[PDB]
RNA sequence: CACGGACCAAGGAGUCUAACGUCUAUGCGAGUGUUUGGGUGUAAAACCCAUACGCGUAAUGAAAGUGAACGUAGGUUGGGG
RNA sequence: GUCGAAUUUGGGUAUAGGGGCGAAAGACUAAUCGAACCAUCUAGUAGCUGGUUCCUGCCGAAGUUUCCCUCAGGAUAGCAGAAGCUCGUAUCAGUUUUAUGAGGUAAAGCGAAUGAUUAGAGGUUCCGGGGUCGAAAUGACCUUGACCUAUUCUCAAACUUU
RNA sequence: AGAACUGGCGAUGCGGGAUGAACCGAACGUAGAGUUAAGGUGCCGGAAUACACGCUCAUCAGACACCACAAAAGGUGUUAG
RNA sequence: GCCCUGAAAAUGGAUGGCGCUCAAGCGUGUUACCUAUACUCUACCGUCAGGGUUGAUAUGAUGCCCUGACGAGUAGGCAGG
RNA sequence: GUGAUUUCUGCCCAGUGCUCUGAAUGUCAAAGUGAAGAAAUUCAACCAAGCGCGGGUAAACGGCGGGAGUAACUAUGACU
RNA sequence: UUGACAUUGUGAAGAGACAUAGAGGGUGUAGAAUAAGUGGGAGCUUCGGCGCCAGUGAAAUACCACUACCUUUAUAGUUUC
RNA sequence: GAAGACAUUGUCAGGUGGGGAGUUUGGCUGGGGCGGCACAUCUGUUAAACGAUAACGCAGAUGUCCUAAGGGGGGCUCAUGGAGAACAGAAAUCUCCAGUAGAACAAAAGGGUAAAAGCCCCCUUGAUUUUGAUUUUCAGUGUGAAUACAAACCAUGAAAGUGUGGCCUAUCGAUCCUUUAGUCCCUCGGAAUUUGAGGCUAGAGGUGCCAGAAAAGUUACCACAGGGAUAACUGGCUUGUGGCAGUCAAGCGUUCAUAGCGACAUUGCUUUUUGAUUCUUCGAUGUCGGCUCUUCCUAUCAUACCGAAGCAGAAUUCGGUAA
């Protein structure tokens, strides 16, 4: 599927609150920090003889990912997130 | 029977796996040829 | 599982050596001055079976 | 008795090859009935000994995970020797000749420390793999696959055609295949855009500048595979050339 | 032609508790609860008791935090008496 | 069967439980061994089996929905009981009539549709897919491709106007 | 084997079908008198060896529906048409 | 329409049995008769409902009195004993 | 492991195992070193054995099929 | 089993990475020519030095947009073997 | 005497480690097991004129595709047939007539659609924001998908108007955890600053066993609680098939349809055969055959008596009562 690098869309900004030009770009996730409470807890729990203590997911089924677009206003630099359907092929139409 | 020995058991008399054991194996595994660089007869 | 006879040979108790009829430990004599310097003479009294 | 052949994929490239080969060798003589199915089919026989014959025929040409099950027909008295209906379940490996795969880490570390980005190259009793970035061939057995099965990342349908521009055969060579440093563009960006992709393929000895080839375009793809998510995205090729679409 | 039962006697199986829900009875009533403890005692009872505490009288929000009358404490339809 | 020995045997002595011993049977280890015996944790847990103590009166079912590694079971709704509260013959009913709506089954009616049409004479184009092998330069192979009108014959029968 | 509607059994005795979980009738406090249901009235068995028009004689007749089995093909055997 | 042949299975046996042949069989029709915990009437128990009675007698209303209807029941619920 | 004696014990090291007196960086933990930062921390290089590569090994586990061609015919328990 | 720290003291040599200047960095028939990306590049230079066309070309040269394959020593040392 | 600050010993870290330990090894189901997914969903039919209605019932389908195949507007009309035009052919392009849709609308089937919902062209991003009400599956909970308005901002068009994704019906996902966007909001609880962390509001990463455990086998050494909810031998129902019988009997039987054998079929019998059911037995119905012994049936091998025969006799065949 294709989606161009720009579109005119509603900015929720305090100043805009209008249809403005928005630069779209695909959403890539972060790096999964180590000082997150739920990673610290996991470390503390694995620390011991014990075993593996939490589950581990094997039984995948999905072969796709929902596409998320990060839009950014060109005059406010305010950002937003839109979601699309699942697809196997996605590129930005420069 | 297999309790008694690793070679044990089977509806025939067969080892199943190789008799060339490692050197870093443990007590109860070292039942065979222990650190074989070689096996078998050379020529006669 | 059980333990194999190789594993049971290490505590002994039936796999010991049978040591009643043995004359003794066969061992050269101790290294002393007579044997580091010059020599010393000895004599055989009997050949026996161990 | 009967055997139940299945390949758990929509496109079944190793199946048409298989049945073509079966008719070529004429190993379908005691077949009393051929029943189609969802993803494969069946072959029916009146004695276990002719079914196992064809299983032996299959386990030499293609990779399989075969089994056996029994249902009881009639408990014959006065003998104790009853009769039965048998059923073998043949599962072909779901990987075809030209598929992009991502092996697991510990298997790749054992099959020569080959990269996980891999193309299947040849289907036989074993399944053969090749790294196109650098000529490294491996071979995997079904007894090792079915221990820890994985599935392809992209089939032949997801291929898309490219147009090659420059072919530098500076790379090393092997039998029948030679490494190159091609530059190549897409036939939806040429004429309209001017972005090009450089690829260290294995087709420096086949494809010349100005002919249409076929490859996977990874950058536009939206994959979800926990193994693909375990790789260094920066050392991934953005294109993977496979074959040539010679003009006829 | 499913299971138990040869016969008699005695014994023998939805209880006690902590915290709770609906309902009911009683006491007091925006209050209520004496009984941790104290005074006292005809002595494990009965009788008397301050302070505090608990529940309630104010909710909401993740939290900071703010915090309930426009009105004869509203209008309309019905409503027992 | 064996009977001068790898013999039989008393006593003493060593090996003790996931351990011992085994010329190896998973055999023997105090009538106990695919892991002894004794006491305790222990009234082990059991969606399973069995049983469950006096009378009379009144009302009185369900084996069905949804979810559950769910199918000898639970929660949930339903059925049922009891407690009653506000009111006092409303406006209700497993029912009929009148008026006004939805339906597309039974019945009726039509010829038809791709195969085996029991087929019949033929019309040939290349209209090709897919598999393998293609240091693809030019490209071959086993494979599946083809069809042309006449539509009979008996009714195989897919449909819809009402 | 799996469904739809109603009814019933299960949870249900009573009269009848000899007998029967389901059929027919009919649903139950204790008793008396009367009348009936479904079914029956030769005797067992309470009740007409009652009346009337006809058919049948079977060397395994036939005889209360569910129900406990019966077809095609034949007979100048007979009856009527 | 009836009857016969077709229609053969294994302990001795089943219109329920005896037995029946102008039937005690079959078809159809007319009366009479038998009898169920059903229907009608009456008495009695109990429950449900409605109403009268603190005139005031045994102050009690826990009751007393009149009227009508109803009563099956497993699991299970409540009440009175 | 095999199971007196006699005669024999064939071909396979691809696979799994075992092994090595073979190569060097492909991976490669903790500590340690360097850089940024105010610091916690983060990143990078270096990096043991092992893995991986190469070799050997069958009286080690074990395995020992199917074709296509030798000119009229024939393609052999031969040859390619 | 392998590594690190400690136990654990006293040494001597050698080699190796960083840390400033180095430049030796460019080698298929060969085009004069020992050719990496490049940069407008036919010109800035004293003599024009060559180049531009030319010539194998893979390379296109001078000069530099000046990053430049970038090789071994010397430094105060920083420290692994 | 040897070795020597190396070993050893202690603590961490990596590898190896069924030698050993602990546990698990889904469901539906004409038994279970293969196979299939009827395990989450869609269409027609089952389905019997509202609606609901099952089967491992039938024919198929989904886990996608699209910045246009979405949205608005304008212009035109399709499949096909006929008559014609050089190369031109059954078929290349052009022109006329007919043409209710016989075309197309991403994809299953069904419905729908003609100055369009189709074919071409133009402008665009309603595939946007805030949160709620409602319909469907349904407990009237979720998820998913849709319906109709409101408050904003936008598009398109002359305007009316339409547009909150695809013409409608399917095309997808909780807690925990991580991450991003936002208010630049809250908190880090002795008071402050900067990092860092935790929080609120909307989203994504996913559980397809699709209201969502993290999981390989074997037992013929086996064991326990139980089950005719359920296979096991026995029975009882059923007759596809087994065995037997009757009517039609093409035709074969020296010419001479049954002296005899045999088509097509057709009705139909027995439980003395398999299949099917799972109704009785799972806290004992002792399970193959043979030895022995008794009785019964007739669908008669012989014996007895009859009848018919391409029955001279003889010998046979068929047939009837007859067990
Ligand atoms: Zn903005």
């Amino acid at each position: 599927v294709n989606v161009p690098k720009t579109r005119k869309t509603y900015c929720k900004g305090k100043t805009c609150r209008k249809h403005t030009q928005h630069k779209v770009t695909q959403y890539k996730a972060g790096k999964a920090s180590l000082f997150a409470q739920g990673k610290r807890r996991y470390d503390r729990k694995q620390s011991g003889f014990g075993g593996q203590t939490k589950p581990v997911f094997h039984k995948k089924a999905k072969t796709t990912k929902k596409v998320v677009l990060r839009l950014e206003c060109v005059k406010c630099k305010t950002r937003a997130q839109l979601t699309l359907k699942r697809c196997k092929h996605f590129e930005l139409g420069g | 029977n297999p309790v008694d020995h690793p070679h044990g058991g089977g509806n025939h008399q067969h080892i199943g796996k190789a008799s060339t054991i490692s050197r870093g194996a443990v007590s109860g595994q070292k039942a065979g040829l222990i650190a074989a660089r070689r096996t078998g007869l050379l020529r006669g | 599982g059980r333990v194999i006879r190789n594993q049971r040979k290490g505590a002994g108790s039936i796999f010991t050596s049978h040591t009643r009829l043995r004359q003794g430990a066969a061992k050269l004599r101790t290294l002393d001055y007579a044997e580091r310097h010059g020599y010393i003479r000895g004599i055989v009294k009997q050949i026996v079976h161990d | 008795a009967t055997v139940q052949i299945r390949q758990k994929v929509p496109h079944k490239r190793t199946f048409l090859f298989l049945e073509q080969l079966i008719l070529k060798h004429n190993a379908h003589v005691d077949t009393i009935s051929i029943s189609e199915a969802k993803d494969g089919l069946d072959f029916f026989y009146a004695q276990k000994n002719h079914a196992v014959k064809m299983i032996d025929f299959l386990n030499a040409v293609v990779p399989i995970k075969h089994k056996k099950s029994e249902e009881l027909i009639s408990q014959d008295t006065h003998t104790g020797a009853s009769t039965y209906k048998f059923s073998y379940s043949v599962e072909i490996v779901p990987i075809c000749k030209d598929d992009l795969v991502v092996l697991p880490k510990k298997l790749a570390k054992s099959m020569g420390n080959i990269s996980q980005f891999v193309l299947c190259s040849k289907i036989s009793n074993t399944v053969q793999f090749m790294d196109p970035t650098t000529l490294q061939t491996a071979d995997l057995s079904p007894s090792v696959y079915w221990r820890a099965p994985f599935n392809a990342l992209a089939d032949v349908t997801q291929l898309v055609e490219f147009i090659v521009l420059d072919v530098d055969s500076t790379g090393i060579s092997r039998g029948n295949r030679v490494l190159a440093d091609i530059t190549v563009a897409r036939t939806s960006d040429l004429g309209v855009n001017d972005q090009v992709y450089y690829v260290r393929s294995h087709l420096g000895g086949i494809c010349h500048a100005g002919d249409s080839v076929m490859g996977y375009f990874i950058a536009n793809s939206n994959y979800n595979s926990d193994l693909f998510d375990g790789l260094n995205i920066d050392y991934v090729p953005d294109v993977v050339l496979v074959k040539k679409l010679y003009q006829r």
